[PDB]
RNA sequence: AGGUUCGUGGUAGGAGAGCGUUCUAAGGGCGGUGAAGUCAGACCGGAAGGACUGGUGGAGCGCUUAGAAGUGAGAAUGCCG
RNA sequence: UACUCGGGAGUCAGACUGCGAGUGAUAAGAUCCGUAGUCGAAAGGGAAACAGCCCAGACCACCAGUUAAGGUCCCCAAAUA
RNA sequence: CCGAUAGUGAACCAGUACCGUGAGGGAAAGGUGAAAAGCACCCCGGAAGGGGAGUGAAACAGUUCCUGAAACCGUGUGCCUACAAGUAGUUAGAGCCCGUUAAUGGGUGAUAGCGUGCCUUUUGUAGAAUGAACCGGCGAGUUACGAUUUGUUGCAAGGUUAA
């Protein structure tokens, strides 16, 4: 293949998710947070059990 | 003399050499238009349909088909962080009159 | 698209001359509003002036139903503490009609900048003789 | 051609709002008439727009040969300049500040 | 590799700014009242498009209910006899009538006239 | 690709398709007969956005297909001027 | 439409109105349950003004038409029926 | 990998200036032009600073000097404005003034209808609840190693190497 027409195999390759830009795109203000819980806080959450 | 025809879902008055814009017709640019639906058929004659007159028709040429001016419609809600962008541009067709019967 | 407006000084303004002898105060104050608003005319038209000029005369005879004569009261204040008057219908059809006939009539023009400027083109008289013979007023005979 | 001339003064330690009350007195008047005004207006900013005006007018004699019983004064403007950053000491060990601010004032004459 | 912003806030800011020519004061300057100014604008925009035509269909009726007056007619036994007939000139055209050609206007009110009797 | 029917308010939130920014690789380009930047316009697209013309500027910069991210600000009694 | 399996969540301060009860004084825009609606997350028309009441669910454009609640003397569209 | 608010605190006489009794804390500040050819001489002024003349491709490059945005401060003018109750606009609209990326064009708008900013937090906010003087720059889900699930590719009762 020329290198100038490279296309990977469609399927194979998606695009990042980026939280925190606008409220356009859905995860604007919380980012898929909720509202002022334990699990809204920077490293919050608890044990695995 | 004039007449009241209806094209595009509303009526329009009408006369000899008068440039008009409608809604968008099935029509090339120099083709004829001719108007079936007349209402009211005026001047020195007032004769009147119910709710069409009769076989009496308007004829016109296409002068050009387009768009108008570009809109943009905008909505948004206080507080709720929803907005919403949405431009606009409405087909039209302009024609000439050429007779009226 | 194509929707008839007036302009400033195109449309011709009569002048009318109406006779209050025996009328509900209202009942005349509301056939000379439309008539002043300029709302009995094909070219009507909500931002100018199209209405005519009217005089009244015979104010004083202006009639009264029931017992307004008597307690239907007109209040001003001041704006100083403690500043409210009172006045009756009656007494007022008798000493200043002119006031009853202008504030009842003035109560229903549009309350804005056009309004007021429709409030100038009335005239009214309490007794038989107006001083306008040069205008050309004609008579007016109400619906 | 070349009907007008100018000078500048670039700098001059005058705030421009205790100047643009003197400079608005003289604007599209005679230049006789103008000295005269600035001559007696016990201001502060007087001598300078007078030693403006006069170096306009020589200027306008001299460079390009007008007549001095001709003029006029078309333009005149104070615009701003750099300021200097000052303080004094207020109450309870706290300073405030202070602007010693210049400008730059232009006067242009013309044949009438 | 850094992205450090520039030419883009600037390009996109100017924007409204420019959208808000017009306006009294700071509203045509600073882009945090001009943006509130232009957001308003366009909502009262999308609102006053509906309003219009209510405002003109109003303004329709009032000249011919004034144009009919003028021939022992309401509005209502005006409109009541047309639909009855069956003649459907919409308001626009019936005002038009009124405004200007008043002959075919009472032309047509003699044909309501007759149908509404009838 | 063309049809028929039913739909198209929306907060937390789920899914999809995209615009733009910096750098890299290949192909193909323009530029002292004036690049990027900046200023002004009544142009184009469904949105993010993209052109064209002219003034200032005086040496670098786009386009197509992929890849990688210090990736897009109006708010934090936010930090600096 | 249901159901089963798997990936990702948010929510656990609710409010008023009609009906059925408790506490209260057969008081509260009170408090606590059951049942239906609306608001929350719903713009538009009527209640003068008005989250929760009455009518009714906004894809975009039109200087087109018919109706719902509510209305037709003037402000103010339509009956001085 | 960064490109002067970045990259070392420090691209420049930087652990300097400044602060503290002391240990200690700790900045701001890059660019004329290819070449100083860095403005002889004349005029106004005490000077600073200007207007000519000259050098230069350019002086609107003149010793914080490439480019020169916004806030902010002014000068001139086309339209409106001193009887009018204004989240400042939007829809209808005369008059006056212009002439475009030429198309049912531009600027201002007497008069009329409608209309209580943005964000956060709330059952509910125009809110007399919170935040922001304005403009500009900077400023927030990332990487390493494991687990699980979906998609793609190679081989397939086999697959695959680590150091
Ligand atoms: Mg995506
Ligand atoms: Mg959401
Ligand atoms: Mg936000
Ligand atoms: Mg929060
Ligand atoms: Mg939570
Ligand atoms: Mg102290
Ligand atoms: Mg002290
Ligand atoms: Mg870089
Ligand atoms: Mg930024
Ligand atoms: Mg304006
Ligand atoms: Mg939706
Ligand atoms: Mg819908
Ligand atoms: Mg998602
Ligand atoms: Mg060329
Ligand atoms: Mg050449
Ligand atoms: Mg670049
Ligand atoms: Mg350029
Ligand atoms: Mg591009
Ligand atoms: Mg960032
Ligand atoms: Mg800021
Ligand atoms: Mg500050
Ligand atoms: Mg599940
Ligand atoms: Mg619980
Ligand atoms: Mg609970
Ligand atoms: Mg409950
Ligand atoms: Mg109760
Ligand atoms: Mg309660
Ligand atoms: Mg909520
Ligand atoms: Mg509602
Ligand atoms: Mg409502
Ligand atoms: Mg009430
Ligand atoms: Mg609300
Ligand atoms: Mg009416
Ligand atoms: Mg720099
Ligand atoms: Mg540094
Ligand atoms: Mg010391
Ligand atoms: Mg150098
Ligand atoms: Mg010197
Ligand atoms: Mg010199
Ligand atoms: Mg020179
Ligand atoms: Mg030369
Ligand atoms: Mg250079
Ligand atoms: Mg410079
Ligand atoms: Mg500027
Ligand atoms: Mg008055
Ligand atoms: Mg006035
Ligand atoms: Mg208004
Ligand atoms: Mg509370
Ligand atoms: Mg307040
Ligand atoms: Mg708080
Ligand atoms: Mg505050
Ligand atoms: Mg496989």
């Amino acid at each position: 293949m020329k290198l100038h027409e490279l296309k990977p195999s469609e399927g194979s390759r998606k695009e990042r998710n980026r939280v925190g830009r606008g409220t356009g795109s859905g995860n604007g203000k919380t980012s898929g947070r909720g509202h002022k819980g334990q699990k809204a806080r920077s490293g919050g959450g608890v044990r695995l059990g | 003399m004039y007449a009241i025809i209806e094209t595009g879902g509303k009526q329009i008055k009408v006369e000899a050499g008068q440039e008009i814009y409608v809604e968008k017709l099935a029509g090339e640019v120099g083709d004829v238009v001719t108007f079936d639906k007349v209402l009211f058929v005026g001047g020195d004659s007032a004769k009147v349909g119910v709710p069409f007159v009769d076989g009496a028709t308007v004829t016109a040429k296409v002068e050009k088909q387009g768009r108008a001016k570009k809109l943009t419609v905008y909505k948004y809600k206080p507080k709720k962080n929803y907005h919403k962008k949405q431009g606009h541009r409405q087909p039209y067709t302009k024609l000439t009159i050429d007779a009226i019967n | 698209r194509t929707t008839y407006m007036a302009k400033p000084g195109e449309v011709e303004r009569k002048w009318y001359v109406i006779d209050a002898t025996g009328v509900s105060l209202g009942r005349l104050s509301s056939e000379v509003a439309s008539i002043l608003r300029g709302k009995n005319k094909p070219q009507f038209t909500p931002h100018i002036d199209t209405g005519d000029f009217v005089i009244i005369i015979n104010a004083g005879k202006i009639g009264l139903t029931g017992k307004k004569a008597t307690d239907k009261i007109y209040y001003r204040h001041s704006q100083y503490p403690g500043g409210l008057k009172s006045r009756t219908a009656g007494e007022m059809r008798t000493n200043n009609p002119e006031k009853l006939l202008e504030l009842s009539i003035k109560g229903m023009l549009p309350k804005n900048s056009l309004g007021r400027q429709l409030f100038k083109k009335l005239h009214v008289y309490g007794g038989s003789e107006h001083e306008h013979a040069a205008q050309k007023p004609e008579v007016y005979e109400l619906r | 051609e070349v009907t007008s001339a100018k000078a500048v003064a670039k700098t001059v330690r005058i705030a421009p709002r205790k100047a643009r009350i003197v400079i608005d007195l003289i604007r599209g008047k005679q230049v006789g008439e103008a000295i005269a005004i600035l001559k007696y207006t016990p201001r502060s900013a007087s001598p300078i727009i007078e030693k403006v005006l006069k170096s306009a007018i020589a200027n306008a004699e001299h460079n390009y040969d007008l007549d001095i019983n001709n003029l006029v004064v078309e333009e005149a403007f104070v615009d701003e300049g750099p300021t200097l950053k000052r303080f004094r000491p207020r109450a309870q060990g706290r300073a405030s500040a202070i602007n010693k601010r210049t400008s730059h004032i232009t006067v242009v004459v013309s044949e009438v | 590799p850094r992205v450090k912003g520039g030419t883009v806030t600037r390009k996109r800011r100017k924007k409204i700014v420019k959208l808000a020519k017009g306006y009294y004061g700071s509203k045509h300057l600073l882009f945090k009242v001009a943006n509130q100014a232009v957001m308003k604008s366009y909502q009262y925009a999308y609102r006053d498009r509906r309003q219009k035509k209510r405002d003109f269909r109003r303004l329709w009726i009032a000249r011919i209910n004034a144009a009919a007056r003028m021939q022992d007619l309401s509005y209502s036994k005006l409109m009541h006899g047309l639909k009855l007939a069956g003649i459907d000139i919409n308001r626009k055209m019936l005002a038009d009538l009124a405004v200007n050609d008043i002959a075919s206007f009472n032309t047509l009110a003699d044909s309501a006239k007759k149908a509404l009797a009838k």
